[PDB]
RNA sequence: UAAUUGCGAUAACGAACGAGACCUUAACCUACUAAAUAGUGGUGCUAGCAUUUGCUGGUUAUCCACUUCUUAGAGGGACUAUCGGUUUCAAGCCGAUGGAAGUUUGAGGCAAUAACAGGUCUGUGAUGCCCUUAGACGUUCUGGGCCGCACGCGCGCUACACUGACGGAGCCAGCGAGUCUAACCUUGGCCGAGAGGUCUUGGUAAUCUUGUGAAACUCCGUCGUGCUGGGGAUAGAGCAUUGUAAUUAUUGCUCUUCAACGAGGAAUUCCUAGUAAGCGCAAGUCAUCAGCUUGCGUUGAUUACGUCCCUGCCCUUUGUACACACC
């Protein structure tokens, strides 16, 4: 099973009608240079570390 | 929220307007200044004021302020 | 502090708003060692609408 | 002898709520026009050096359905 | 350890372990580490404590909740289901007890097995109901470290509580048991099943 | 009297249990009017002369 | 009504030979050896302490903890 | 007399007064030795300052505490406060500063509000519910 | 060093003192003990049966040693607890004024407590004596 | 306390007072399955019979058991107050009894009937299968009979 | 921004009501003025254990001194301060340090203009008109009734146990209240299993009840998963209290009798920190009766620090033949 480590950078905001969801851009630590935006379920600030279970499929707006 | 009502902001204006020599970047003395230099009816309203008239003061130093 | 806690309504209708009146009682005492004269001089005058003065004597 | 009564006129009735209420009562019982009654009561209190005054008349006059009126002049404050 | 005694005497082992190391009930904070990346920061351990009771203001600000010593975080979460609401003294004792049991079994800093089980039972990603139009499908997300710690605590505790319910075995054992099994997950713990079944469904929608 | 009360068949729990329950026992509030609150029913009316003398 | 509440001789023996390899020995443990009920198990704990196999690592009511002697 | 200071500790309601005079290392709470002080699960909450700042230190002093009010927890958190405050007051007048600041540095660096009392307090309930925030159940119909 | 009972934890003191009075024989036990209940806020009698009257008296002693004067009223309340009013909310309830008042009469006959001025019962001068003894005994149990 | 042994000396289930009693239950509580005897009564009767309460029902020597029953039906000779007794002042011979076992069934009946047979309101209320001690019967108790 | 709270934009400029201010309460003062109705240290008089000085108690004035703790007067304190991020470098917002305190400091009191056929003539010797007024719808006296029970709805209490029940043991609050022409709050001593009784007693009260020794909770035991010792409905028999009166059982005690309930369908309530929840207390009512309420302290969390999806409201825009205003 591949694992993937990404450092959160810059809180972009809340999506999801309810609002519990939070869009953030992250940076990989296993070779940086590339960043990707993710949707989160819990509370998040800058410099957190997210286990991307699959390192390549970013999302956008939630309903 | 901590938005100062007009009465505080109004009064700070009036005081910086005509006591810029005297007055300081220091609240503590701006406080005491307010006593001699203006009647106010409550200790709370005075610091509320003097704190803000210090704020306005502290950033006139770094350029003008409209009003 | 004498509290009285009551419904505002004369009747029953409405959300049940409760309201507590209060009356504060302040009591002092000053102990004096003085002759018969000053005592009465000090009791009769120094009076005031609102303050209840009580003078007791006694060893006990 | 343990009880003693002393009457004593008041300094300017024109700043005594109770004074002016009872005046209207009386005014209105000699049947002055509603507004004439109250409007003078305002304009005397004012004269007696008040910083604001205000009168309400609620209830029923001549018509069947109940009404109410504000009569006010000068400055009031209402809170705290 | 340079002995010292005054008027009202202070107990041997008490002088002995305290003044030296600042360790737990009588367990070691040092060594103990968060074996998964992240979770560091969002799991305490150091500063070290004696027992897990504290008048801690971990509430009045958003994230400071993180700073609470994770052993005592665990304990707080032990004291619920209305009948046990409050009752920290009751709880704390279970942990002291629990940690002893965890210890007896498979050696190891018991305070570290706690660390393993927590790290090991929080969902790395999850689902959330999305508008989509009435028939609201399931959109996947990656979950916060904080959220991931919290769920681990709550999951761990619950599974034991329900194990403890209606049976001879005590809170402390089932809690110890739940943990020990959750150290490196073993499909028999209420939490791992729930983690795994949660990531089953999370991966079931992307 | 009391003699009758116990001797009286047609009474006591068994008997009520063995009876169906009225439907009036599960009604609503009944309301009956409230939708006419602002429409005065006196059938009078005041009038601008009599109001103007009053006020 | 489902067996636990006594001392059946062949049981006592089992409570002597079966207890080694018990890495953990508590109240719950003893009932779980398809045998004694809590009461005449709590008595066992103090009596295996008479001499051997169990060291008292933890104390009190509700919770007991013993391990294999060394 | 002898060199001494008096200090206090307050948590919730509980007020723990302490007398810290010069003596031979005595520490008794309410009349009994500190090695008792049950609840006891929390015992180390009150052993805590001693260990924090070196088991010695108390050799030139005595300590008594008197806790009234509060309850079976708020008194423990209160007495420890008065104990460690007590020790710092003593150096403040009798020993020296750098030795005072030494102590206050470890009491702070650890802290469970050991020198400074906790501000928290009950909030008054208000009519309509059994709690300060809680409102009674309602029904619409 | 020298020793006061205050220098011993409750369950270490009283259980040593309770054992003392039982090991001794001078006491006065009521007789209704074994059929009585300790309080109307209770459900079953004491399980110590042969005993427990020693244990209260031992506790009663130590309490009255720890203070100026106290009487039945206070001890009734001290030993009172919750009474399950069945389906209704609990309230505190006072315990039995007999078991206590008779313990007071007992401990006094054996000279560990005396009637007191200002009211109540004061710790005896021979109570001090004999209590600080066994205190110094179970401190010696950890010698 | 003790680790005991016993030969085949203890039997499971044993029958006294026309009812059955489980063997491996502590003898105080074991006794309660008998109608009319509750925990307080059981407890005292045993203390009086000089039995070791630590024991289960089955252990008890047949002598000890026989003794026990004997006190249960003559509580007042064998020194047990009276305020311990379910039927003080027998409203006819006015003695003080402790109705037991099968008898408590019959003496409930006898009482219920004395009321009914005298037409007293309580009786009537019993015959109507209602609540008697004056409880609102609007809301509570509806499944029931 | 909690706020028509401000910044800013600007045919507007500059103000007042309401918001804020204000007031009350809870937090900080070893700074000020004091206290035998609050308390500390010393000293006598004195008990106990040690003795080497010690340790732990007793003593409404045997004396001296103080005000830390308690009390309440006068002041002081905080102004989101300093610093740093972010922002139209604007009002602001966020983070760190410090601080008794930095969510409007926390919680309240006050509260403009206007609306409703809201509720109250059953609070009033407030009141119009109507009805009735001696075989009364006046009033009082005797007895019953508001409690009645196939059943539907709402608020509640207690539980379905082992984070427990039971038994012994530890043993800690705060807000309160109490008797004059009177029988209120009750200590202590006896008697009683208990409820209670009896004899005295302190208090018009920071003085006495009362340290309200409260309950959860803490400890050592017993029971061991069995409707069990969880649970305590229903019911019999006896004692006692309030009251002129207790039957349709006022309440309290005792033995016995030992139900439903094995965590609850669709639905739905409340809540963000000393808060939720658990726990008891005082006060109102009150002769007697709290499963209710108003407050109070004790133990003390999990989870947000978001959004407009549901629901409710407010705002512009927009339509009107409505203005008694969609009833
Ligand atoms: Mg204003
Ligand atoms: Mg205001
Ligand atoms: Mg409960
Ligand atoms: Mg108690
Ligand atoms: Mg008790
Ligand atoms: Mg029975
Ligand atoms: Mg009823
Ligand atoms: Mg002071
Ligand atoms: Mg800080
Ligand atoms: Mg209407
Ligand atoms: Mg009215
Ligand atoms: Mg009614
Ligand atoms: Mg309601
Ligand atoms: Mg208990
Ligand atoms: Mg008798
Ligand atoms: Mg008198
Ligand atoms: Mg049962
Ligand atoms: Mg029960
Ligand atoms: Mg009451
Ligand atoms: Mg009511
Ligand atoms: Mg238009």
């Amino acid at each position: 099973t591949p694992v993937t480590l990404a450092k959160v950078i810059k809180v972009l905001g809340r999506t999801g009608s309810r609002g519990g969801v939070t869009q953030v851009r992250v940076e990989f630590l296993e070779d940086t240079s590339r960043t990707i935006v993710r949707n989160v379920k819990g509370p998040v600030r800058e410099n957190d570390i997210l286990v991307l279970m699959e390192s390549e499929r970013e999302a956008r707006r939630l309903r | 929220g901590r938005v100062r009502t007009k009465t505080v902001k109004r009064a700070s204006k009036a005081l910086i307007e005509r006591y810029y020599p005297k007055l300081t970047l220091d609240f503590q003395t701006n406080k005491r200044l307010c006593d001699e230099i203006a009647t106010i009816q409550s200790k709370r309203l005075r610091n509320k004021i003097a704190g803000y008239t210090t704020h306005l003061m502290k950033r006139i130093q770094k350029g003008p302020v409209r009003g | 502090v004498l509290k009285i806690s009551t419904r505002k309504t004369p009747n029953g209708e409405g959300s049940k708003t409760w309201e507590t009146y209060e009356m504060r009682i302040h009591k002092r005492y000053i102990d004096l060692e003085a002759p018969v004269q000053i005592v009465k001089r000090i009791t009769q005058i120094t009076i005031e609408p609102g303050v209840d003065v009580e003078v007791v004597v006694a060893s006990n | 002898g343990t009880i003693v009564l002393y009457a004593e006129r008041v300094q300017d009735r024109g700043l005594s709520a109770v004074a002016q209420a009872e005046s209207m009562k009386f005014k209105l019982l000699n049947g002055l026009a509603i507004r004439r009654a109250a409007y003078g009561v305002v304009r005397y209190v004012m004269e007696s050096g008040a910083k604001g005054c205000e009168v309400v008349v609620s209830g029923k006059l001549r018509a069947a359905r109940a009404k109410a009126m504000k009569f006010a002049d000068g400055f009031l404050i209402h809170s705290g | 350890f340079t002995p010292v005694v005054l008027a009202t005497p202070i107990p041997e082992e008490v002088q002995q372990a305290q003044t030296e190391i600042k360790l737990f009930n009588k367990w070691s904070f040092e060594e103990v580490e968060v074996k998964d990346a992240s979770l560091v920061d969002y799991v305490q351990v150091r500063q070290p404590i004696f027992v897990a009771h504290t008048a801690g203001r971990y509430a009045n600000k958003r994230f400071r909740k993180a700073q609470c010593p994770i052993i005592e975080r665990l304990t707080n979460s032990l004291m619920m289901n209305g009948r046990n609401n409050g009752k920290k003294l009751k709880a704390v004792r279970i942990i002291k007890h629990t940690l002893d049991i965890i210890n007896v079994l498979t050696d190891q800093n018991p305070i570290q097995v706690v660390v393993d089980a927590i790290t090991n039972t929080g969902p790395r990603e999850d689902t959330t109901r999305v508008g989509g139009g009435g028939a609201a499908r399931r959109q996947a997300v990656d979950v916060s470290p904080l959220r991931r710690v919290n769920q681990a605590i709550a999951l761990l505790t619950i599974g034991a509580r329900e194990a403890a319910f209606r049976n001879i075995k005590t809170i402390a054992e089932t809690l110890a048991e739940e943990l020990i099994n959750a150290a490196k997950g073993s499909s028999t713990s209420y939490a791992i099943k729930k983690k795994d079944e949660l990531e089953r469904v999370a991966k079931s929608n992307r | 009297g009391n003699e009758g009360a116990i001797r009286d068949k047609t009474a006591g729990r068994r008997n009520n249990r063995s009876k169906d329950v009225t439907d009036s026992a599960t009604t609503k509030k009944s309301n009956t009017r409230r939708a006419t609150d602002r429409h005065s029913r006196t059938g009078k009316t005041d009038t601008k002369k009599k109001v103007n003398q009053g006020w | 009504a489902q067996h636990a509440v006594i001392l059946d001789q062949e049981k006592y023996d089992r409570i002597l030979k079966e207890v080694p390899t018990y890495r953990y020995v508590s109240v719950s443990v003893l009932v779980d050896r398809l045998k004694i009920g809590g009461s005449l198990a709590r008595i066992a704990l103090r009596h295996l302490e008479k001499e051997g196999i169990i060291k008292p690592i933890s104390k009190h009511s509700k919770q007991a903890i013993y391990t294999r002697a060394t | 007399a002898v060199p001494s200071v008096q200090t206090f500790g307050k948590k919730k309601s509980a007020t723990a007064v302490a007398h810290v005079k010069a003596g031979k290392g005595l520490i008794k709470v309410n009349g009994s030795p500190i090695t008792l002080v049950e609840p006891e699960i929390l015992r180390f909450k009150v052993y805590e300052p001693l260990l924090l700042v070196g088991l010695d230190k108390f050799s030139n002093i005595d300590i008594r505490v008197r806790v009234t009010g509060g309850g079976h927890v708020s008194q423990v958190y209160a007495i420890r406060q008065a104990i460690a405050k007590g020790l710092v007051a003593y150096h403040q007048k009798y020993v020296d500063e750098q030795s005072k600041n030494e102590l206050k540095k470890a009491f702070t660096s650890y802290d469970r509000t050991l020198l400074i009392a906790d501000s928290r307090r009950p909030e008054p309930k208000k009519f309509g519910g059994k709690g300060a925030r809680s409102r009674f159940q309602k029904s619409y119909r | 060093p020298g020793v006061s009972v205050r220098d011993v934890a409750a369950q270490d003191f009283i259980n040593a003192y309770a054992s003392f009075l039982q090991r001794q024989g001078k006491l006065e036990v009521p007789g209704y003990v074994d059929i009585v209940k300790t309080s109307s806020g209770n459900e079953m009698p004491p399980q110590d049966a042969e005993g427990w009257f020693y244990k209260r008296a031992a506790s009663v002693a130590r309490h009255i040693y720890m203070r100026k004067q106290v009487g039945v009223g206070k001890l009734n309340k001290l030993y009172g607890g919750a009474k399950s009013r069945g389906v209704r909310p609990y309230k505190h309830i006072d315990a039995s004024g007999s078991i206590n008042r008779k313990v007071l009469q007992a401990l006094e006959k054996i000279g560990i407590v005396e009637i007191s001025p200002k009211g109540g019962r004061r710790i005896s001068e021979n109570g001090q004596r004999d209590l600080d003894r066994i205190a110094a005994q179970t401190l010696e149990e950890d010698e | 306390s003790l680790v005991v042994q016993e030969q085949g000396s203890f039997q499971h289930i044993l029958r006294l007072l026309n009812t059955n009693v489980d063997g491996n239950i502590k003898i105080v509580y074991a006794l309660t399955t008998i109608k009319g005897v509750g925990r307080r009564y059981s407890n005292l009767v045993c203390k009086k019979a000089d039995v070791d309460l630590h024991k289960r029902a089955g252990e008890l020597t047949q002598e000890e058991l026989e003794r026990i029953v004997q006190i249960m039906q003559n509580p007042t000779h064998y020194k047990i107050p009276a305020w311990f007794l379910n039927r003080q002042n027998d409203i006819t011979d006015g003695k003080d009894y402790h109705t037991l076992a099968n008898n408590v069934e019959s003496k409930l009946r006898d009482d219920l009937e004395r009321l009914k047979k005298i037409r007293a309101h309580r009786g009537i209320r019993h015959f109507w299968g209602l609540r008697v001690r004056g409880q609102h019967t609007k809301t509570t108790g509806r499944r029931r009979a």
